[PDB]
């Protein structure tokens, strides 16, 4: 049976690449629309995540499964940091370090989905990429770091920590394992 | 051993008199490759099928081709215990034919063991290795079958040693 | 036939590569350093443990730690930090489809391989492993199946004698003497 | 003089071109690969792969530069140089079983493909048409066509068989070349004539050849024998039964000697007496060479200690199953190259071959 | 699944049947005139004398080498195995040099029909003149009695 | 060691 | 090119292949595999440096199929999707292909017989609404293979990847009422050696692994002779194991499947198809036409399609009807069966047999008017237009 | 007289001993072997020579476990025995210790997967009939006699011979449509994941998320929490969302004995009490080759039998083997069904044009009173029927034709 | 197709 796909495409729905502009609700500055519905790309993804996986065949129908494919890749990467973490006051710090951290995109060395992610025709349009992934990345952390951390010993919950071994695909935006 | 030596010079001396193995496509088929023994299509591609025996039943049937060589062996069985050992051994020969390229895994009727070099095994393989191959099998097989019978012995004594210890 | 990766691992040097060769692709010293100084130019890229070459470079701000001293691994940790650089950077291989044959001196404490081979099976997800022993390794290297090898490495020293390959278990003489207590001296 | 193995497989067969600065060898499948000679190494140039089976003949004619193969497929192609690549043009065959050989004529006009379907395909050119057509000479034969070569005045076709026997068909094609010269074979000279049939009737028939004036036939049997029939003498035949193994191979070196080789690995040779009229072993050509051991490694050591518990003094170390003439003609050769079912091409040399055995006589 | 209709037709082997099979062909005058090979009379009479190498020659004088009849085959058969499994040990080697080539290459084809039916010491004494045999004529010997297509 | 040396 | 300077294109389109080209070509212009892709992650394949669209059709699809899935747009001769059979078309009349203005060209077409009806006339209204090409023509196979054999009279087996179909052909009149239509062909062969294969420890689940699967069947597999003869070979003996090299790198070893994935043509029932062999039905074809054009139609079997080019299938189709002769019209008189001459045309380029066909007959009408259905008569009377060609429909 | 036939039906995960007559096997052990392994070096076939009497000193099922000292081995790995030196060890046991059978005076009916190579029975009926001489023996497929096992269950004049088995073992999943009593063979479908593999899939989940399971029995304690806290969820996201916003209620607890100790281990049981069950559902989950849910399999299986036996089979959908003993299996199986066969109908009749509403077809998937053994029982109905004694192979026909007389099975034709 | 057989 097929994974998890994202259900937000609009035939209106802008694209940067072939990535969907989806817009999202958030506070950081970025080239994405701000939203007004409750659920956006970020708190799909998020939703998605732990059943998403554990699957081993993933196809893109639309831009918007490419945008919820790097959110769940990225995901991955803001567990490991939090697993070392021990209060929600630093796991907040070490997830925005985070999405500053410049990660590679779609056309460069060391990002994993190169032959199925259109790279950028021009310089504006890579400049809007660099900024649209660095909002998405600091909004995911920033919800993350609410649901990993629990209230009742404030440090990592073991629910969400098990799924660092987990990767999407055996994808990754980090190295090749390490 | 020494009272095979003249029997086993002999069948050395006729198996590299056949395994002169040539490339050829079938005559009765349009595109297939197959070992002319096996399928015994066309009389004009078969060498006379020549026997090397020691004695009455103890031989070797060489049956040659022009892609092809079927070495059947019939070999020594004394007694019902050697008979019934030689069959479970060269059965459990057969389980492996795979790894054994040039084995046959049902023998010619008759005969005990069956070899079956085609031509592609004498272009890919060493050609006198395989010749000494089937000679060394000829020597030891006698060996290895009387070592199984002392086996078979030894068991027995243990077996009995066993029993009849509580006693 | 399948490639499997042969990791040496012994005291002092870590030398791993893929079994066929007839060199160790990557050698370098099994130490892990961490910073004893605060950071204070930010933006940089800072990590919190470096793990051979690289520690060796940066020795002048790191506090050397070795994680096997005298042929038995102490530190866990660190030696898995180990086992993910010879994997990962060193040899750059998945670790999960090939088999791993590491060595382990005679007459260590059992627990030594027993989590050797709980690490290598529950964190690398290896397929299969073998933990030999270095001598016979030694007498592999030399093709002769007789000799009393006599291998000292940097933590170890030990003598395993062998006949038409049947190893003598009751005169294998073990020796806590070796390179890193010549250095000390 | 040198050997080199192209590959581990065998080599089905081989041809050169006019000036013996490239060869085409069959590596034991589809493809036909073609070899320059640059300096003292080779190195592969062309890939020709049009064929579904295994090619087993290819022939290079000198003066066109046009190669010709034949497969198990039932097919024939005639490749060209167009400026870069070989282009191939299809010859329909209308066989229904594998072809096994092939040769071009002297005069490169037509070309005889002997196959497994007991005929033989004399194709010619129908430029009216841009047509490959072919005849069939398929009257007294009974099985396989195993070896061609055709006589030096362009008609006559000798061919040997599964059958045991060794005939000298008549090739003519009346539209392609004029009414040829009386020969010391027979007058009468149509289409699918017999001009001579051997006596043999045991050991299939691996090569035949015609002398370099066309007035004498030599072929090798499974039989071990080697037999030469003689047109001045009334077409008479002269015997020689070799000890060895058979021979699978033969050549004209000049107009009284012969080049054999076959499943010893090493070339023979035989001289003929037609004050006589009987073979003689002139002997073994190469010299018996000592291959050099190599001490053993360790790791080759315990590889062959777990895993397994040269014999041959030629240069080959399979039969060889290919002779050809490369300089000097029929009439008076010097280099003669042999490939084999071990993927190495030998090219020898006459004079060398003399001067390293004074106890070798070429007639 | 299985097969509930009729496959009876693929049991006939219209090979056996065919017109382009391969027949071997034999010569005219051989089979019109038979050749009755040895005379097992004369031979038994030089065995009696004790004369083992003039009944050596006699035994291969002549052979049905060019008939097609299986009778005098196998009585020629017969009567060269009683010659050369009733020789010495030693004097072996004296009768093989006696004999040209063709003489060789048709005492080969003698001793390979002889183990085909052997007695309590008929093949111990063949493999000996096989020994002999093949030191004096090679492979090449073996070989002509493989590609033979006429038994004796 | 956990007894006599250190290891 | 006709007088008008529109070009008449001829397209096979086949249910495993598309054979294109121009009218009067002696070899089709392009051959490559009729399947659409979809680029899809999977977890054991890594590919980061090939640009891979998010459409691939036909060849690209076909090479580059680690990193796709896959699905054929046809199905044995009915297409199933048309949206991916449009994409394969608009690929086809491409650049990176024929590259064709359609408004200005004729096309030739093909179909297999006995299909339904409203397949046939939804192609040809998506050739005059969406591409809107000025001709088209829907020629029947048969005619057309023995248009390129050059010949008039002759029983066609046409067996291709999706469906084989027996149709013969006397004096030039047609036989409707002969066609047969058995449903097996490569592609069921293929999943029968998926089956057998599988039987092995050898799983063939994805939609890629069929391509691979396929390219297994076409390199080693081969229709036996003596059926009896092969199990004896592969029950007895060792020399039908062969090695294969799949892409990612596994070898895998072939041995008796070889001729027993192919051997579900002559008989069905291992394949759960209740039937009878392309051989009997070739043989109940005949008998079940006038005595006085048997003996006619024993010598002109005219193969075609791909999935005839087994090794030995010719052979085993000729021994089979000889036996059925034997039996069935001989009653059992072995000397009367040397008499019996049967002639199995199968020619060198027998794969592409409908397409040459094709060319000749294009060749031969690109310049009528009375020949093609004009893109006005569409307009004027819809999917009538199809009474032009002799199938009624209103 | 005559006595009884033995029963042996010999499963991956657990050997089902009986004498053909009764209602349930005499015996259930595991099917495991405890021999006497060191540290030796060379290949397999040659460490396996024992010197002496020592050949003998091994053990068989529940006693094998209980050993600590002895290796245990598994000789059968997915339905197919992959070694026949332990398998003859294992077989020899099982009759001179546990059956207590003399095999040279009882029929034998064992039992095999659909995809059994034919040399695995060639090899079985050489055991069999040279070392153990049987008088005859009958390798039956394992689900077809699951089939006979649900009408000890279903009311009286209910109890069908259609019906589409789906035999779920440690090993092996295998799905077989038998229409009037005659096994469509050329239907069966055949997937390597199962319990087993549902078992390693757990155990690497507790293990990626829990401590204090000791390792020696890892492997156990995911047995206890895969055949105890876990069930079938009808949707998986939102199984996962319930986990996480009311945990305290879904998130159960295991305590445990460290067997060498006799100290107690508490881990937590979360996500894996639905995760388990799902590679059902979802094969890639276990195993990457496969990606075709149980139901589709199923839909496949009864699409492919003739037209006018589909209805039936959709209708007597019976469950079998251990590992559809799952919580709300057979419900969410039949859910899935039902949709796919109501879009299909619904699909036939708008392409029909709208006059014929056809009859909804029936979909009822059973489970029964029998399950876990349902095999067995069914072999004991086979075995003891007088037409048994003429589908056997005799002694004779192997004396004549030897082992390849086992070389056939209802799976492939000729 | 649409009835019988798939396509
Ligand atoms: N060529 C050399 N000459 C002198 N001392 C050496 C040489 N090579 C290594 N050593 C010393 O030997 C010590 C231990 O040897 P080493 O090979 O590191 O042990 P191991 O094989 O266990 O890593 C090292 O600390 C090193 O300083
Ligand atoms: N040489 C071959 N041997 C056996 N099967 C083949 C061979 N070539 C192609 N096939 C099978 O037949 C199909 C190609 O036949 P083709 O006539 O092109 O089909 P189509 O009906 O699509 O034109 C392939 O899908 C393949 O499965
Ligand atoms: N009640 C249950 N719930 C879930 N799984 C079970 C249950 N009972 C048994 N199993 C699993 O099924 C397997 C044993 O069932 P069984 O039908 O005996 O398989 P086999 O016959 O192949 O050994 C084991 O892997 C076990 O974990
Ligand atoms: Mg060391
Ligand atoms: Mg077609
Ligand atoms: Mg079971």
């Amino acid at each position: 049976m097929p994974a998890y796909h994202s259900s937000l495409m609009d035939p209106d729905t802008k694209l940067i690449g072939n990535m969907a502009l989806l817009p999202i609700r958030s506070q950081f500055k970025g080239p994405a629309p701000r939203e007004t519905k409750d659920t956006d790309i970020v708190d799909e993804a998020i939703y998605y995540f732990k059943a998403n996986v554990f699957f081993k065949n993933y196809e893109i129908k639309n831009e918007a499964d490419r945008t919820l494919i790097y959110i769940t890749l990225y995901i991955s990467e803001c567990l490991k940091k939090l697993q070392k973490c021990n209060s929600k006051s630093q796991g907040e710090k070490e997830m925005y370090t985070l999405g500053i951290t410049n990660f590679p995109i779609p056309g460069e060395p060391g990002f994993p989905l190169n032959a199925i992610y259109a790279k950028p025709a021009n310089k504006q349009e890579d400049e809007v990429m660099r900024a649209y992934l660095q909002q998405l990345r600091q909004e995911t952390g920033l919800r993350l770091c609410e649901k990993v951390f629990d209230p009742q010993n404030d440090k990592p919950s073991k629910w969400w920590t098990c799924f660092v071994k987990r990767q999407f695909m055996n994808k990754s935006l980090s190295g090749p394992g390490q | 051993t020494a009272t095979l030596r003249p029997y086993l010079s002999a069948v050395r001396a006729t198996l590299q008199a056949a395994l002169c193995l040539e490339n050829f496509s079938s005559q009765v088929v349009e595109r297939h490759n197959k070992p002319e023994v096996e399928v015994r299509s066309s009389k004009e591609l078969l060498l006379q099928p020549v026997t090397i025996s020691r004695n009455e039943k103890e031989k070797v049937l060489i049956e040659g081709s022009i892609n092809s060589v079927r070495v059947s062996i019939a070999v020594k069985q004394a007694d019902e215990i050697e008979k019934i050992l030689c069959h479970k051994f060269m059965r459990f020969m057969m389980m492996r034919a795979e790894n054994f390229f040039i084995l046959r895994r049902k023998p010619v009727e008759g005969y005990d063991i069956s070899f079956l070099i085609t031509n592609f095994h004498t272009e890919q393989m060493y050609k006198h290795k395989l010749v000494d191959f089937v000679i060394h099998f000829m020597e030891e097989i006698d060996k290895e079958i009387s070592e199984m019978k002392l086996s078979v012995n030894a068991r027995a004594r243990i077996v009995a040693e066993e029993f009849l210890k509580n006693f | 036939d399948i490639a499997a990766l042969v990791v040496d691992n012994g005291s002092g040097m870590c030398k791993a590569g893929f079994a066929g060769d007839d060199a160790p692709r990557a050698v370098f010293p099994s130490i892990v350093g961490r910073p004893r100084h605060q950071g204070v130019m930010v933006g940089m890229g800072q990590k919190d443990s470096y793990v051979g070459d690289e520690a060796q470079s940066k020795r002048g701000i790191l506090t050397l730690k070795y994680p096997i001293e005298h042929g038995i691994v102490t530190n866990w940790d660190d030696m898995e930090k180990i086992w993910h650089h010879t994997f990962y950077n060193e040899l750059r291989v998945a670790p999960e489809e090939h088999p791993v044959l590491l060595t382990e001196a005679p007459l260590n404490p059992k627990a030594n391989r027993e989590k050797m081979t709980q690490i290598m099976f529950e964190t690398f997800n290896t397929p299969a492993m073998y933990v030999a022993i270095q001598a016979v390794l030694s007498l592999y290297a030399s093709g002769r199946t007789t000799g009393i090898v006599m291998d000292s490495g940097d933590g170890v020293t030990h003598t395993v004698p062998i006949y038409e390959g049947y190893a003598l278990p009751h005169a294998i003489l073990r020796l806590d003497l070796a390179g890193r207590d010549l250095t000390d001296y | 003089m040198a050997y080199h193995s192209f590959l581990v497989e065998p080599i089905s067969c081989h041809a050169w071109n006019k000036d013996r600065t490239q060869i085409a060898i069959c590596p034991n499948n589809h493809e036909v690969h073609i070899y320059e000679k640059s300096g003292a190494k080779w190195t592969k140039v062309h890939e020709l792969k049009e064929h579904n089976g295994q090619v087993t003949g290819i022939d290079w004619a000198p003066e066109s530069n046009r190669i010709v193969t034949c497969g198990t497929d039932r097919n024939a192609y005639v490749w060209t140089l167009k400026g870069r690549t070989w282009k191939p043009t299809l010859v329909i065959l209308r066989i229904n079983r594998a072809a096994r050989c092939v040769r071009w004529a002297p005069n490169e006009n037509k070309f005889a493909v002997g196959s497994g379907s007991r005929v033989i395909s004399i194709c010619y050119f129908e430029q009216e048409n841009d047509w490959w057509v072919c005849k069939h000479i398929k009257k007294p034969i009974r099985s396989t066509v195993l070896s061609l070569d055709w006589h030096p005045n362009n008609v006559l076709l000798a061919a040997g068989s599964c059958d045991f026997k060794c005939r000298i068909f008549s090739a003519y094609i009346k539209e392609v070349e004029e009414r040829p010269a009386p020969t010391p074979w027979g007058s009468k000279m149509p289409f699918g004539e017999l001009m001579f049939e051997s006596s043999s009737s045991c050991g299939w028939v691996h090569g035949v050849c015609f002398s370099a004036s066309g007035s004498r036939v030599a072929w090798v049997s499974h039989d071990s024998t080697v037999c030469l029939a003689d047109a001045d003498k009334k077409m008479a035949v002269a015997t020689l039964a070799s000890e060895t193994l058979p021979l699978l191979a033969l050549t004209f070196i000049t107009d009284n000697s012969l080049v054999a080789a076959g499943h010893d690995c090493f070339p023979v040779l035989f001289t003929y007496d037609a004050a006589a009229g009987m073979l003689s072993f002139g002997g073994r050509l190469d010299v018996p060479k000592q291959s050099s051991q190599r001490g053993l490694t360790a790791r080759e050591r315990f590889q062959n200690l777990d895993k397994k518990a040269a014999g041959l003094d030629s240069l080959h170390k399979n039969s060889v199953s290919q002779i050809s003439v490369l300089s000097g003609g029929k009439a008076k050769c010097s280099q003669f190259c042999t490939t084999g079912m071990d993927g190495g091409m030998s090219i020898w040399d006459v004079k060398s071959l003399e001067s390293a055995l004074k106890d070798l006589k070429i007639k | 699944a299985r097969n509930t209709l009729s496959s009876r037709f693929r049991r006939v082997d219209i090979d056996e049947f065919d017109e382009n099979k391969f027949v071997d062909e034999q010569e005219e005058a051989a089979a019109a005139a038979a050749e009755p090979g040895p005379d097992p009379s004369e031979v038994d009479g030089l065995l009696r004398q004790g004369d083992m190498l003039r009944a050596f020659h006699a035994a291969l004088r002549n052979s049905p080498v060019n008939t097609k009849n299986q009778a005098v085959k196998e009585r020629a058969q017969g009567v060269v195995l009683k010659v050369l499994t009733n020789f010495k040990s030693s004097e072996i080697e004296q009768a093989v040099q006696s004999l040209d080539r063709n003489g060789v290459d048709l005492l080969m084809k003698y001793i390979y029909k002889g183990f085909e039916k052997p007695t309590e010491n008929s093949s111990a004494v063949l493999l000996q003149w096989h020994e002999k045999a093949l030191a004096v004529g090679g492979l090449g010997s073996i070989i002509r009695v493989l590609t033979a297509r006429k038994t004796v | 060691w956990x007894a006599x040396c250190p290891a | 090119m006709d007088s008008q300077g529109r070009k008449v294109v001829v397209c096979d389109n086949g249910t495993g292949f598309v054979k294109c080209g121009y009218a009067g070509s002696n070899f089709p212009e392009h051959i490559f595999p009729a399947l659409v892709g979809r680029p899809i992650i999977r977890s054991t394949t890594k590919v980061g440096n090939i640009e891979i669209k998010d459409l691939m059709v036909g060849d690209e699809a076909s090479e580059l199929r680690s990193m796709l899935e896959v699905n054929y747009p046809m199905e044995n001769g009915i297409v199933r999707n048309w949206d991916d059979m449009k994409h394969l078309w608009d690929y086809t009349f491409g650049p990176e292909k024929l590259n064709i203005d359609t408004r200005n060209c004729k096309i030739l077409l093909t179909e297999p017989p006995m299909n339904p009806t409203k397949n046939r006339e939804k192609i040809v209204e998506v050739m005059f609404e969406t591409y809107q090409f000025s001709g088209v023509y829907v020629a029947i196979q048969a005619v057309l293979t023995l248009y390129a054999q050059g010949l008039l009279t002759g029983v066609v087996v046409d067996s291709g990847d999706g469906v084989t179909h027996i149709c013969p052909v006397y004096e030039g009149f047609s036989l409707p009422h002969l066609t047969r239509r058995l449903d097996i062909a490569g592609r069921d062969i293929t999943r029968y050696l998926i089956k057998l294969l599988l039987l092995r420890g050898y799983a063939f689940n994805h939609s890629a692994d069929f391509e691979t699967v396929r390219m297994i069947k076409e390199k080693l597999c081969y229709v036996g002779y003596n059926i009896e003869q092969e199990q004896k070979l592969a029950l007895e003996t060792t020399v039908l194991v062969e090695s294969y090299t799949l892409p990612d790198g596994r070898i895998i070893k072939v041995g008796g499947e070889r001729f027993e994935a192919p051997e579900a043509l002559f008989q069905p029932h291992l394949i759960n198809v209740e039937g009878v062999g392309v051989a009997e039905l070739l043989f109940n074809t005949i008998q079940a036409a006038d005595i006085d054009t048997r003996s006619e139609f024993y010598k002109h079997i005219v193969l075609s399609g791909g999935s005839t080019m087994y090794p030995g299938l010719p052979s085993r189709l000729e021994r089979e009807l000889k036996q059925l002769y034997l039996e069935r019209v001989l009653k059992g008189d072995v000397e009367k069966l040397s008499k019996f001459k049967i002639r199995i045309e199968d020619p060198p380029r027998r794969k592409h047999m409908v397409f040459l066909g094709g060319a000749v007959l294009a060749d031969i009408m690109k310049d009528k008017d009375n020949f093609w259905m004009t893109r006005q008569e569409y307009q004027e009377k819809g999917v009538r237009v199809l009474e032009k060609l002799g199938v009624t429909v209103r | 007289g005559r006595l009884p036939a033995c029963v042996v039906d010999c499963g991956t995960g657990y050997t089902k001993l009986g004498y053909a007559g009764n209602t349930e096997p005499q015996f259930i052990i595991p099917s495991c072997i405890a021999i006497k392994e060191s540290a030796k070096v060379g290949d397999q076939a040659q460490r396996r020579v024992m010197k002496g009497v020592d050949d003998l000193d091994f053990f068989i099922g529940d006693e094998a476990i209980e050993k600590p000292t002895y290796a245990t081995k598994w000789p059968i790995r997915h339905g197919i025995v992959e070694d026949w030196d332990l398998m003859e060890r294992f077989m020899e046991q099982v009759i001179f210790k546990y059956l207590r059978a003399e095999p040279e005076d009882h029929y034998f009916l064992l039992t095999e997967p659909p995809l059994n190579t034919p040399e695995n029975r060639e090899y079985t009926a050489e055991i069999m009939f040279e070392s153990f001489n049987v008088p005859g023996l009958y390798i039956a497929v394992q689900a077809v006699l699951a089939l006979a096992a649900s009408w000890t269950s279903r009311q009286v004049g209910e109890r069908t011979l259609t019906g589409t088995v789906i035999d779920s073992g440690d090993g092996v999943t295998h799905v077989i449509p038998v229409a009037e009593g005659y096994v469509i063979g050329s239907c069966i479908k055949h997937i390597p994941i199962a319990g087993r593999d549902i078992t390693y899939f757990i155990q690497q989940l507790l293990r990626d998320r829990e401590v204090g399971i000791p390792p020696e029995q890892s492997l156990e304690t995911a047995k206890a929490v895969k055949e105890r806290y876990s069930y079938v969820c009808p949707d998986l996201v939102k199984e996962f969302n319930k986990y996480d916003t009311d945990g305290s209620k879904w998130i159960k607890q295991y305590t445990g004995i460290n067997a060498i100790s006799k100290k107690e281990f508490s881990i937590d049981v979360g996500y894996e009490r639905f995760l388990g069950p799902e590679i059902f559902f979802h094969p890639e989950f276990a195993n990457p080759d496969f990606t075709q849910p149980i139901s589709e399999v199923v839909d496949e299986v009864i699409q492919n039998c003739p037209i006018d036996v589909r209805r039936p089979l959709y209708k007597n959908i019976v469950l079998s083997g251990g590992s559809t003993m799952f919580r709300d299996f057979g419900r969410r199986l039949q859910r899935d069904l039902k949709r796919t066969v109501d879009a299909r109908l619904k699909l036939s009749e708008e392409l029909s044009g709208g006059r014929l509403k056809p009859k909804p077809i029936d979909v009822q998937v059973i489970t029964h009173h029998m399950q876990r053994y349902a095999v067995w029982f069914g072999g004991s109905m086979l075995a003891s029927t007088p037409e048994f004694y003429q589908v056997c192979h005799t002694k004779k026909d192997y004396e004549e034709i030897g082992p390849s007389i086992c070389r056939h099975n209802p799976v492939f034709g000729v």
